[PDB]
């Protein structure tokens, strides 16, 4: 210790590397009992009562307090795969901690940590091309089922699981109708511009698609209608109040007959301009800025619908979906101020709906765009919550499939496929790059186990039958077909999950796959730590 | 070293030594602690002989002028178009580090950087700054890349407008708002019609600022960030975005000398002088997403390309991401190191071998109790092999 | 008991201790304002916190001055306040009827 | 109105540290219940396996 | 020179107020009996817009105390210099009110307001030239809150044309100090910006963050009375509404921080709609709550409105 | 010490969590589980404001309760969106919860997996939902009298039971006054429009709904009239008074004239406000904002009534009831814009403090109920009981189906689902058939709390409805014994049930779902 006279304290050696482990496993350990269609949800209290049911491996590493760095990076790892895919986020913790124990122990059997790197970049490669030649499925040979099996397999394990049968007719139906081709052709569906709004009440069953958009938010007065029909919708960037004079501009009177006059007119300025916008025919008028009571009582007597405070991004898509401009001012190229009616937006009815105890808007079939929204109906405010994200995963799964084409059998299909290919390749690939790589092809082995566990299932037993069908579909090129087998975990026993439905997107596994080995060699390249003491 | 906080002076000496070499050649700033510490721990044996300290310095500079003749006798010239020779240099340099399973892509991208912000027939050094780098999470490091034109992480303030072909861009370091003297000024209302007089205004104002603008075809807009009054008011960029302008607020008063190098802009301060030779040609000016883990805008293409380069870093984690950086822009000192001094040395320790052997024969040669001091220095200089 | 394995520093009061508590707090309320009915009752003196002097005979006053932190005294206070807020008169009597009623309940 | 008193009679002539239990919820309840705890602490422990 | 009035309500203004009261005296040479035990003539100078003199040269203040439990102001009484002020002055209930809005502003300790407001005539009556009045409470917090505000809203209504100068205590943001203070706040502030023409936000943390720098809970009652004698011991407000400020040594739009906290604060509780049965049962509309809310926004973005 | 996680944070996992949740919540349940029925007790709860609440709603007691298990924070979660959304049921849906998961448990300790229980809930709660819709009966809404059983149907378990028919006629009037219809949407919004005054002292037997609303409130001026025949009502946002200008409009007087014209040009601007008030020839005024004294003097001039600073939801009310518009500019001000509807506008004495009515409307559409009684807590409650009926009634209005109560409905369920298990051959007929079993935890409740032998009276009415046609027989709460819905009358609204059912169950899967809880860990 005295030599080194650097003010903290330092692991070395195979202290630091099995401390590292321990760190990753703790945290693959709290997410593990999360992982498919037989996991189980968390809780999560924040120190002050306020609780959180979960089965997102990313909300739950995001919740917790980590202070380990070599779990840290995990839980990075975990909100990278969120952002990316939106699925996956246990399975790429728990496979990124699998291959940090068996590199591990490769490292304490003393193969050189860059060549159980190499071998785990070796294997990563050859896994994502094996995976790319053999084991995708085209979503055009396979229709819309498709779709619909990719949202109901996202929503096993979720609390929208068993409901899956209506939840992916709805998430389905949802970004097909926010699906919009732009430039270049390509078709894009922009996930994020679904809405989700949630209110605890009625049944999960009673959850809403609204052909259209729903504002959580409401009228101004109490004495503006509620609903319209052949709503022409203005949404305004601006605020519509008693007009001040900025701060570079004082008022000095020195004539008094002057004052009643100004004072009028810092009012008449406003009264002008929304008479402008009402005189195209604007009903709806939605607004991200403040209207005041004066303005309110104008468009009351107007019988129009106007909207405070709303939200920049609800106004961008409900202006995206109705047609309209959002105006950030009325000033034209003249140097005046007007509102054309080409300006407007349209939609066959604006209506404030009543859900349980509170009121949103609802803004049905604009034309110009379709759009989605989905109203989330549970118990309280965590089922709700937790309907919610599992809602966003299947949305993100079925973008991600409509995007590229491709999707992959479930159950641990992929992962037994890829360990018996890899611990065939490896006899080709170096002589201790080869135990890496044979290593790598073991720890992929962790998901079906994991799986299998869960389930409350023979893992060993099971996951053996998994990999002889796998084996002799490799080495039988007649039974080519069984490729497609994986678990069946409300039996357990191993069945063709390409006619059973349980598809996952290509890119998932991948992504999964590839951010799994980064972290992995990231954290095994760690041979010391230097731990500063804070001041 | 730096990141350590060391205490004993003598370790405060070797941080700055390893920051020294990091400094001239970018390359070698443990190698150098390395050979401090071990010509040190040989001074031990050589103090308790009973030698001078003075001795012993003047001996190691004697040593240290032998050496450096070894060195430089067993270097080879290189010329800067050997494109091979700089990759395999590169390469060298990144495979001690975390990023040498991707050396395949980053020597390349090492290599060509540097060889595009340096005239090769003449350049004698190379200004890194010249070279960006700009980390983005997200991806993996097979996703770093190597950008032409310009990138930029402020965001576009337009909505609807993200991508513009043929691309006309002006460096605005003037501000699109209500007019403010740089005296204290007021504007006194005694009237009610001044009140729509002065708002009437105020927009004539603007809207001639932002008319002046697009006549000269510019549809790509950098405004310079701008404290102590607004640089692009609400009314400015309405009437931008309904003449069809991208415009990007908040560009720093440091990137500006980098963005005008960059795409040949020339900044402008005052409207008057914004004009069409004032702008940079541009074949494409996109706002790219990076799979929901961020927005970048790249200016790619440019009819006046001069000498400067981006580098893209992508990667899983924070960590990662740094040492990535750290590690290629090792590789960037080591293709300047070629360009100062254009000769090679083999790797794998046979410098430091080299020395070691003929060293020891300089000190059976120089015999008396400078010998000593030399092969302690030779002994010394065996402990990187 | 049942809400104390919820909330572990709660207090309870259950079917017989309720209205023993209950009848008990009522009983006390008419043993003190006993004494102020009729013209033949006798004034209470009151002195507050800071040393001010009260001298009164009424139900209410004497009730909101009395230092008690009773749940069914704070009850049969606030309904002698609606009593006195809108007839003026009848809060000792008021009173005494409550806790003669739980009595003969009792 | 902030504290529940405790009740006239055996609850207040109760010693300090005591406990009292009665009826089917206190009582029998909770005993079934500690000793379906205990049953389930040596649960595990019974056959061969 | 024109009188000012100084109400002072809750616990927290009860005992800034002592307080201001003290070093003031101190300031103009009056003891605790009221006696002008001083000799400068700059001392009665301006001493006719504080005190309201009386035969035999006693100098009472001009000052009512307030809360709905008489405890806090017999403990004024009996602190120091706690017998210059009237015996009339003291203005209390027998209810606590607990830490209620809804219980302070309405039917709850509603009937005292009028027997406040018989004390404020009875102290502008010896005002020959009224200039306002400043009242010193809590935003939220017991009965500063709810008494407080309809305090205010009393004070404007009887007397509608002069200075209403507040001293509220805004609520520190690391401190929660209550479990209803995000709907107290909002609530008061609601009627502060309408009712009041300027408001000092003195913030308990930032207060204690200062008593703290000095060093190197009456520690904060006396690093606020120096602060509220440099306030009016001896140009602002430009827009009748942003009339709130940071005192120091300020209208700043830091401001907008604290607001932005006590709205966020109340519309993540005002989401579930925790504690709110007790505003509702005891007189409060559900729609009270948007209304807070949507001023705050507003209070937000008219300060948003300069940076 | 070399952590991974925070001191602090506590990880539990496995049958103990699950136990724990089940536990908790059935203590949930075990709290309220006595104010069930008819024949239910008062609990008196005390509030941290030093207040009382003396109820028998299940909702009201968890919600003054406070908790620190995440189970039981999620069973009172639930209670509270039930109250929400029906507004009944609030005790119901713990109790069958708790019940639910009180079987559940049975299954879990028995191996069998979490989810598979689950996927059985979900088949039992859709044909629960079959078999409700299937025995549930139309009402023609109508008929008054029906509508004034279905009220007495669900306030005979509260307080208010004693004045039933009173507080039926009230919920009734306030509801269909409430009704209102603008641009093809029905709304019954009686939280903003039936408004609820609790006056201590009095008579209960007094309370009544006003056609039209109620102020605390007096005239600005004592020379205004207190009692208006024919009232003429204007409704403004705005001040009457002079106010500054949003801008800095600082004045420069440098004449001598200029001051006094300054403070005559504001008493000339309040004159021709109040001229553009009186231009209506309105006979009351009533404003959310303060009211200048030389407004006053001008409309006392005029001969018009002024009430100085209302609250935005009784202006609201006072809009709704008397059929004016809010204004905010005098100016601004229309015909179609003036109160005309109410019949008498009255300012009365009550106790010492002056009340503002507006009554005797016709076509009002929001009304103010003014409670009498005893004290501030039995208003309370009986506020409470009322807002419950109101919104029975709304749920009515809304859906007029009803099905049978004193548990017949949850018998009836139970024998359909037991009779349609038998067909069920896979592992989730005995987590199903156990849910059915479980629903029988209603009546078994209602005979618990008149007193009865719940053995005896739960096996004679699981025989009754062995039956053919015997989906309606259930039981006494007051007795003790079995009968005939169709002959006593307790039916309750086909939603209310439905929304019951529905909670519980989806509370069931929930906490079935959770395991491995984690906490400490701070935000
Ligand atoms: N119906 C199913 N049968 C078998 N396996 C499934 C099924 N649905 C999902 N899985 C498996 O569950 C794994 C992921 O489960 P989960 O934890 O819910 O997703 P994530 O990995 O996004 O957290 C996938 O690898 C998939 O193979
Ligand atoms: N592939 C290789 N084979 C053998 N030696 C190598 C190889 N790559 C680098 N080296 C040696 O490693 C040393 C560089 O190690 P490095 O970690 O970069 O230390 P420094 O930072 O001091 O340069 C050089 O002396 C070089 O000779
Ligand atoms: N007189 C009665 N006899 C038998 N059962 C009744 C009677 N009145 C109501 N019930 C039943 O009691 C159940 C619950 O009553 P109530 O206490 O009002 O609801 P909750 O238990 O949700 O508070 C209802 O489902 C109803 O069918
Ligand atoms: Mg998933
Ligand atoms: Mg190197
Ligand atoms: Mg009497
Ligand atoms: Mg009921």
């Amino acid at each position: 210790e005295g030599p080194l006279s650097v003010f903290g304290d330092r692991s070395t050696g195979e202290t630091i590397r099995s401390q590292n482990v321990m760190a990753a496993a703790s945290i693959a350990n709290i997410v593990k009992s999360s992982l498919g269609p037989v996991g189980l949800d968390k809780m999560l209290v924040d120190d002050i009562g306020d609780v959180t049911i979960t089965n997102d491996g990313a909300t739950i590493l995001k919740l917790l307090e980590v202070e380990h760095p070599a779990a840290k990076v995990l839980c990075e790892l975990a909100d990278l795969q969120d952002k990316e895919v939106g699925d996956g986020t246990t399975s790429v913790v728990i496979i990124a901690a699998e291959l940090l124990k068996n590199a591990d122990e490769l490292v304490k059997q003393k193969i050189h940590p860059t060549s159980v790197i190499s071998g785990y970049r070796l294997a990563c490669k050859e896994a994502v091309r094996y995976i790319n030649e053999n084991l995708i499925v085209n979503t055009d040979e396979l229709g819309r089922d498709c779709l619909i099996n990719a949202a109901k397999t996202s929503m096993s394990s979720k609390i929208i699981g068993i409901n899956g049968d209506f939840f992916a007719n709805m998430v389905v139906d949802a970004v097909l109708a926010i699906k919009y081709t732009d430039i270049r052709g390509q078709p894009r569906y922009p996930v994020n511009s679904v809405n989700i709004l949630k209110a605890h009440g009625r049944s999960q069953m009673e959850s809403m698609l609204i052909s259209g958009y729903a504002l959580n938010c409401v009228v101004g007065s109490q004495g503006m209608p509620k609903r319209i029909v052949n709503a022409k919708i203005a949404c305004l960037d601006f605020s519509l109040q008693k007009t001040k004079m900025k701060l570079g501009v004082q008022v000095v009177i020195t004539d008094p007959e002057k004052l009643d006059q100004i004072r009028q007119r810092e009012s008449d300025i406003t009264k002008e301009r929304i008479q402008k916008i009402l005189a195209t025919g604007a009903n709806v008028i939605l607004t991200t800025g403040g209207i005041d009571d004066m303005c309110l009582k104008y468009f009351v007597e107007a019988g129009a619908m106007a909207v405070r405070r709303v939200l920049k991004r609800d106004l961008k898509r409900i202006a995206k979906a109705s047609g309209a401009t959002i105006l950030s001012t009325l000033a034209n190229l003249e140097g005046e101020e007007t509102f054309e009616a080409a300006m407007l937006g349209q939609a066959e009815e604006v209506v404030q709906e009543r859900i349980c105890d509170d009121e949103l808007i609802l803004i049905k079939n604009t034309k110009a765009r379709t759009s989605a929204s989905i109203i989330l109906r549970g118990a309280n405010d965590f089922m709700c919550d937790e309907m919610e994200r599992s809602l966003h995963d299947a949305l993100c799964v079925v973008k991600r499939v409509l995007e590229s084409k491709s999707v992959v059998p479930g159950g641990g299909a992929v992962e037994a496929a890829l360990s018996i290919y890899l611990e065939n390749y490896a006899t080709s690939m170096g002589s201790r790059e080869q135990l890496a790589i044979a290593e790598f092809a073991r720890s992929l082995l962790v998901i079906p186990n994991t799986l299998a566990v869960n389930a409350a299932q023979d893992s060993t037993d099971l996951v053996a039958k998994l990999r002889a069908f796998h084996n002799e579909a490799q080495v039988n090129p007649e039974r080519k077909n069984l490729k497609w087998i994986g678990l069946d975990l409300s039996n357990g026993k191993p069945r063709d999950n390409k006619q059973a439905g349980v598809f996952e997107p290509t890119i998932v596994k991948v992504k999964s796959l590839k951010f799994a080995t980064e972290a992995a060699i990231t954290i095994l390249r760690i041979d010391d730590l230097i731990k500063l003491h804070p001041e | 070293l730096k990141q350590m906080q060391v205490l004993h002076p003598a370790a405060r000496m070797l941080v700055e030594l390893s920051k020294a070499q990091d400094i001239e050649a970018g390359d070698g700033t443990t190698s150098v602690v390395i050979i401090a510490g071990s010509l040190l721990d040989s001074c031990t044996k050589l103090l308790q002989k009973g030698i001078h300290p003075t001795i012993i310095s003047e001996s190691f500079q004697k040593a240290l002028e032998k050496g450096i003749e070894i060195l430089t006798d067993m270097s080879r010239p290189v010329e800067l178009s050997d494109r091979e020779t700089l990759l395999n240099s590169a390469t060298t340099s990144l495979n001690s580090k975390v990023v040498s399973q991707y050396s395949s892509l980053l020597s390349p991208m090492s290599v060509n950087a540097v060889m595009k912000v340096i005239d090769p027939a003449t350049a004698t050094s190379v200004d890194l700054r010249d070279i960006k780098i700009v980390k983005k999470l997200g991806g993996t490091i097979d996703d770093c890349e190597l950008v032409e034109g310009l990138v930029l992480t402020q965001k576009v303030s337009n909505s609807g407008i993200t991508r513009v072909e043929k691309a006309k861009i002006g460096l605005i370091q003037f501000c699109l708002s209500a007019p403010k003297t740089d005296m204290d000024n007021q504007i006194v209302v005694s009237d009610y019609a001044q009140m729509d007089r002065v708002l009437r205004e105020e927009r004539a104002y603007i809207l001639n600022l932002v008319k002046q603008i697009k006549k000269t075809g510019c549809n790509v807009l950098l405004i310079q960030k701008s404290i102590l009054r607004d640089a692009l008011s609400d009314l400015a960029l309405h009437f931008l975005n309904k003449m069809k302008i991208m415009v990007i607020k908040d560009i720093e008063r440091e990137d500006i000398e980098f963005i005008c190098k960059t795409i040949g802009t020339k900044p402008v301060a005052h409207i008057d002088q914004f004009t069409a030779d004032m702008l940079g040609s541009a074949e494409l000016a996109e706002e790219v997403n990076l799979n929901g883990s961020g927005k970048l805008l790249k200016i790619t293409g440019c009819a006046s390309p001069g000498k400067t380069v981006t580098i893209v870093v992508r990667g899983s984690n924070k960590l990662v991401i740094e040492e990535a950086e750290r590690s290629i822009h090792d590789a960037l000192c080591v293709i300047r190191c070629l360009v100062k001094k254009r000769a090679l040395i083999a790797g794998g320790g046979a410098p430091e071998i080299e020395l070691a052997l003929r060293l020891t024969e300089y000190s059976r040669t120089l015999s008396g109790m400078e010998s000593y001091c030399v092969r302690a220095f030779a002994d010394a200089m065996e402990v990187i092999p | 008991a049942a809400v104390k394995t919820l909330n572990p520093k709660a207090e309870v009061a259950r079917a017989q201790a309720a209205l023993a508590v209950n009848i008990s707090a009522a009983r006390g309320l008419q043993d003190v304002l006993r004494t102020n009915l009729g013209p033949k009752g006798t004034m209470k003196m009151l002195v507050s916190g800071a040393g001010d002097i009260k001298l009164t005979k009424d139900g209410n006053v004497l009730l909101h001055e009395m230092q008690i932190q009773h749940p069914t005294a704070s009850l049969i206070a606030k309904v002698a306040t609606a009593q006195d807020d809108i007839t003026g008169d009848g809060t000792t009597s008021n009173v005494l009827i409550i806790g003669e009623l739980l009595k003969q309940a009792d | 109105a902030l504290h529940v008193p405790k009740a006239p009679g055996f609850a207040q002539m109760l010693k300090e540290g005591a406990k009292h239990f009665s009826g089917l919820e206190e009582a029998v309840y909770r005993n079934i219940q500690a000793c379906k705890e205990l049953a389930q602490t040596t649960r595990t422990a019974y056959g061969p396996n | 020179m024109r009188e000012i009035v100084h109400i002072q309500a809750g616990q927290c203004g009860n005992q800034i107020g002592a307080k201001f009261w003290e070093v003031i005296s101190d300031e103009h040479g009056i003891d605790p009996t009221g006696s002008y035990h001083g000799d400068s003539d700059l001392q009665l100078e301006r001493i006719n817009v504080y005190y309201n003199e009386a035969a035999g040269n006693k100098y009472v203040p001009r000052a009512i105390l307030v809360d709905l439990e008489p405890g806090t102001m017999d403990s004024v009484r009996s602190g120091p210099f706690g017998q210059i002020f009237r015996p009339d002055n003291f203005v209390f209930g027998q209810s606590g009110a607990g830490n209620n809005w809804a219980k302070g502003h309405y039917t709850e300790g509603a009937e005292l307001v009028d027997s406040v407001l018989d004390v404020v005539r009875k102290e502008s009556e010896s005002c020959d030239c009224l200039q306002g009045f400043q009242l010193t409470h809590s935003l939220g917090g017991g009965t500063g809150s709810g008494m407080g505000t309809l305090l205010i809203s009393k004070i404007r209504e009887e007397y509608p044309d002069r200075i209403m100068n507040t001293f509220s205590v805004v609520p520190s943001p690391k401190v929660s100090d209550t479990v209803v203070e995000p709907y107290n706040a909002t609530l008061s502030v609601h009627q502060l910006v309408e009712n009041t023409d300027e408001t000092y936000s003195i913030d308990n943390e930032a207060l204690y963050d200062i008593c703290f720098r000095t060093l190197k809970y009456g520690d904060l009652n006396h690093l606020v009375s120096a602060t509220m004698s440099g306030v009016t011991t001896c140009n602002m407000v430009p827009f009748p509404r942003l009339h709130f400020f940071m005192p120091g040594f300020g209208n700043s739009t830091a401001i907008q921080e604290l607001f932005k906290r006590i709205s966020e604060q109340f519309t993540a509780m005002f989401r579930r709609k925790a504690f709110l049965h007790w505003y509702t049962g005891e007189g409060m509309d559900e729609m009270e709550f948007t209304e807070a809310e949507s001023n705050m926004n507003d209070l937000v973005s008219e300060y948003q409105q300069y940076q | 010490p070399v952590l991974v996680l925070s001191q602090n944070t506590k990880r539990e996992s496995g049958r103990k969590v699950q136990s724990g949740n089940i536990n908790a919540a059935k203590t949930i349940a075990d709290i309220i589980r006595t104010c069930l029925g008819p024949k239910s007790m008062m609990k008196m709860l005390l509030d941290p404001m030093g207040g009382i609440v003396m109820t028998n709603d299940g909702n009201a007691i968890l919600r003054e309760i406070q908790v620190q298990h995440p189970a039981a924070k999620s069973m009172i979660e639930i209670s509270r969106t039930q109250d929400e959304e029906v507004g009944d049921g609030t005790t119901s849906v713990i109790i069958l919860a708790g019940e639910m998961l009180s079987v559940a448990e049975h299954f879990l300790e028995q191996q069998m997996h979490p989810t598979v229980v689950i996927s059985a809930y979900r088949k039992a709660l859709d044909d629960m939902i079959s078999t409700l819709k299937k025995i549930s009966i139309p009402v023609d809404i109508s008929d008054s009298d029906m509508m004034l059983n279905i009220i007495n149907s669900s306030i005979t378990t509260k307080a208010i039971s004693r004045w039933s028919s009173l507080a039926c006629n009230i919920a009734l009037d306030a509801v269909k006054m409430v009704q209102f219809e603008e641009n093809g949407r029905k709304e019954i919004d009686i939280k903003k429009y039936a408004r609820v005054e609790k006056i201590p002292g009095g008579i209960i037997e007094d309370s009544c709904v006003l056609r039209g609303v109620m102020i605390n409130k007096d005239v600005t001026h004592p020379r205004m009239r207190r009692y208006i025949k024919n009232p003429r009502i204007v409704l403004l946002d705005s001040s009457l008074e002079y106010k500054k200008g949003e801008s800095q409009t600082d004045i420069e007087i440098t004449r001598e004239e200029d001051f006094t014209r300054i403070l005559q040009m504001e008493e000339e601007y309040i004159q021709q406000l109040c001229e553009d008030i009186i231009q209506l020839k309105p006979d009351v005024v009533i404003t959310e904002k303060g009211i200048s004294d030389l407004a006053q003097h001008y409309l006392m001039r005029a001969n018009i009534t002024a009430i100085r600073r209302v609250r935005k939801t009784d202006n609201n009310r006072i809009a709704r009831a008397c059929g004016a518009r809010i204004v905010s500019r005098p100016e601004e001000l229309r015909e179609d814009d003036v109160g005309t509807g109410a019949g008498l506008l009255e300012i009365k004495k009550i106790g010492d403090e002056y009340f503002t009515f507006i009554t005797d409307c016709k076509d009002p559409k929001a009304c103010t109920i003014l409670l009498r009684g005893a004290s501030k807590e039995i208003l309370s409650e009986v506020e409470r009981n009322l807002q419950d009926a109101m919104q029975v009634c709304r749920n009515v209005l809304l859906d007029p189906q009803l099905v049978p109560g004193g548990g017949a409905s949850e018998m009836a369920v139970a024998h359909a689902l037991t009779e349609k298990s038998k067909a069920m051959t896979g592992v989730e007929q005995w987590p199903y058939r156990a849910v059915a079993q479980a629903l029988e935890v209603i009546p078994r409740t209602l005979i618990q709390n008149c007193g009865a032998s719940t053995i005896r009276l739960l096996t004679s009415l699981r025989a009754k409805h062995t039956q053919e046609n015997c989906e309606t027989w259930g039981v006494n709460g007051e007795t003790g014994t079995l009968v005939d819905m169709k002959e006593l009358g307790i039916w309750e609204p086909l939603a209310v049930k439905l929304q019951t059912y529905k909670t519980a169950v989806e509370t069931a899967v929930l906490l079935l779902r959770i395991d491995d809880i984690v906490s400490g860990h701070k935000k």
